[PDB]
């Protein structure tokens, strides 16, 4: 229950999953019908975006690194939501650090 | 998630398939794998009209298997319209299902132990129902028949008088087919199950349908101090390997840092030397190694979207 | 370039492609277990592709294995479900009837009442639940350390 | 918050424990880099344990 739940992308209902067994871990969406799907590879994220607690609005978005590439999805429950936020928020840190190490070397 | 929320759904599962028809199934079904469903997705889910969905929700809401939830929604597009939104708060069917085993287990024992009495005594006529105290009363004279107060004729002997064994066949069949529900009362008491609300029934939401109206938010109203009935329930870590080349580095920095802490205590100019006698104040080896290589070698060879965000 | 229908290249041939490839009961039931959601599947388009249909709901629906949901004007299978409960038919009518007549009190004191009774209540009253000067030189220097 | 590693610490952490050699050979580099399996290995309950 901290890897899944529901969320909205483009204004389509489905179930937002985080898979981190297979490297490097990506960010999934299926729709409820799964005539839409969406893979998002964590490693191509650059900054990650979550709209403020005291807004009724509950989006988050994931910007990649380089016309970049932007992700957005909505939730629908602040504890979904959070959950995922602090998740993805380890993944998003621990490539950013690898990026560094990757560079400085 | 918890062991006991699967031991609540089977036991709210084995009583809708019991206890009730087979539409009950499918409603209830369908609300337990999901979370808090739509009115409208819920219709579509069973495509059951509405006036066929309407006795099965209402009597689940008697039965309290099923809590109701009606917020206001502004859709962007459309005029506000009022949605009603179904889930289950365990608590409540739980507390529900227990009083109603314990009833219908105490109706039949009840019943057992009135069938255990005498039969008693009827009128044919008026129909009505005489005790064997009451009928001692009425007699006649000559004291051979029993005669009615109403009707003024012989009464006959009340029936149930062969239903001693019947009722404990009843009861007993009853006590081995409802086995599994004591079972789960058993485990559920043993535990302790969080009442569920439609914010937090909503965190484990599977959307039914792809383009649903209904929105499934919960929005409450900023500082509302209404209160509805039956509306209320109970760092990061970075690692940095240090090389030869920045263990000395570092060291550096080190060596700056005592060099610049001692400053802080250190006696100024004028403190040190007396000043009477100043002015006033104001106003090559590589070729030596490519040829060792090579004589090493051939001595190797010889021996061998604009809205308001924060950064997270 | 139609979607229902299929070409099998081996022989040349076109075949009429359904939409649930289901010849047995064994096809049938997984395809209900697959199911992400709760949306029955068409009898009609399960009819399709395979004759005989209605005499294998019925069997699975008196082994439990699947929910049915039939018509009103006859008895005649419809969007059917996987059965993740138990035996669909347990209790026998005549205690579904005392089930039918028991009527719960009121909920506001139905915890009472099973305290009473010696029962351990799942549940609390809601009425119990409790709603929870110098030197102006220095405009915006001065930064409010009251407290450490 | 740093941690500081050195690969006099790095061989002495083998050395003294082969559970974390064993997961690192068989690991590094085959789906990942170094860095990121020392970060990995440090949030994980085994360095804890
Ligand atoms: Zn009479």
């Amino acid at each position: 229950m901290s890897h899944s739940g529901a969320a909205i992308f483009e204004k389509v209902s489905g179930i937002i999953a985080i898979n981190e067994d297979v490297s490097p871990a990506e960010l999934t969406w299926r729709s409820t019908d799964g005539d839409k799907v969406h893979t998002v590879v964590l490693s191509t994220i650059d900054k990650l975006q979550a709209t403020p607690a005291s807004s009724e609005k509950m989006m988050l978005r994931l910007i990649g690194k380089v016309k970049p590439q932007r992700h957005m999805f909505s939730f629908n429950n602040r504890t979904v939501m959070d959950n995922i936020k602090m998740t993805l928020q380890q993944i998003i840190s621990r490539y950013k650090d690898a990026d560094i190490y990757e560079e400085k070397r | 998630d918890r062991p006991i929320d699967d031991i609540v759904k089977n036991l709210l599962k084995f009583v809708v398939r019991g206890f009730y028809g087979g539409s009950f199934v499918l409603v209830l079904d369908a609300i337990l794998f999901h979370s808090v469903l739509a009115e409208d997705d819920l219709k579509q889910l069973l495509s059951i009209n509405k006036t066929e969905l309407g006795p099965l929700i209402a009597r689940l809401r008697s039965d309290r298997l099923i809590s109701i939830h009606k917020q206001r929604e502004y859709p962007p597009n459309s005029k506000s319209v009022e949605r009603v939104y179904y889930y289950v708060k365990y608590p409540h069917a739980i507390d529900a299902i227990k009083w109603k085993v314990h009833q219908v287990v105490q109706r039949l024992k009840d019943d057992l132990d009135k069938n255990s009495e005498p039969n008693g005594y009827m009128c044919p006529i008026c129909l009505t129902k005489y005790t064997q105290l009451e009928a001692v009363q009425l007699l006649n004279f000559d004291r051979t028949e029993f005669l009615c107060s109403l009707c003024d004729e012989p009464l006959v002997e009340d029936d149930s008088g062969k239903k001693n064994k019947e009722k404990q066949d009843k009861l007993n069949r009853l006590m081995d087919q409802i086995q599994p529900i004591i079972d789960s009362l058993k485990k559920i008491d043993d535990s302790r199950i969080e009442e569920n609300t439609f914010e937090i029934a909503l965190a484990r939401l599977i959307p039914p349908q792809n383009q649903s109206h209904a929105a499934y938010t919960y929005n409450p109203k900023k500082g509302s101090t209404m209160f509805r009935p039956g509306d209320s329930a109970p760092a990061t870590l970075h690692i940095n390997i240090t090389t030869a080349s920045d263990e000395v580095a570092q060291r550096e920095l080190q060596e700056r840092q005592a060099e610049e802490k001692r400053k802080q205590n250190a006696v100024p100019e004028w403190h040190k030397q007396s000043t009477i006698g100043k002015t006033a104040l104001g106003r090559e080896e590589r070729e030596n190694e490519k040829t060792l290589n090579d004589y090493y070698a051939a001595l190797a060879k010889k021996q061998a979207l604009e809205d308001e965000f924060e950064d997270v | 370039k139609l979607d229902r229908i299929e070409f099998d290249p081996k022989k040349g041939t076109f075949k009429y492609l359904s939409t649930y490839d289901v010849h047995s009961p064994s096809e049938l039931l997984k395809l209900l277990r697959s199911q992400v959601t709760f949306k029955g599947i068409s009898c009609k388009d399960l009819k399709d592709g395979w004759p005989q249909c209605d005499e294998t709901i019925n069997q699975l629906e008196e082994d439990s294995k699947i929910l049915v949901l039939r018509t009103k004007k006859d008895k005649t299978p419809r969007y059917v479900w996987y059965n993740s409960g138990g035996n669909l038919k347990c209790i026998d009518e005549e205690f579904v009837k005392m089930w039918e007549n028991v009527q719960l009190p009121q909920f506001a004191e139905l915890p009472r009442k099973l305290q009473d009774l010696g029962l351990k209540p799942a549940s609390v009253d809601p009425a119990t639940i409790k709603r929870q000067i110098t030197n102006t030189h220095m405009t915006g220097i001065l930064k409010d350390y009251s407290h450490r | 918050v740093n941690v500081n590693l050195s690969r006099e610490k790095i061989l002495n952490i083998f050395e003294n424990y082969p559970i974390v050699k064993k997961a690192y050979t068989d690991n590094v580099p085959k789906n990942f880099k170094e860095p990121e399996f020392w970060a990995r290995f440090f949030s994980s309950k085994l360095f804890r344990k």
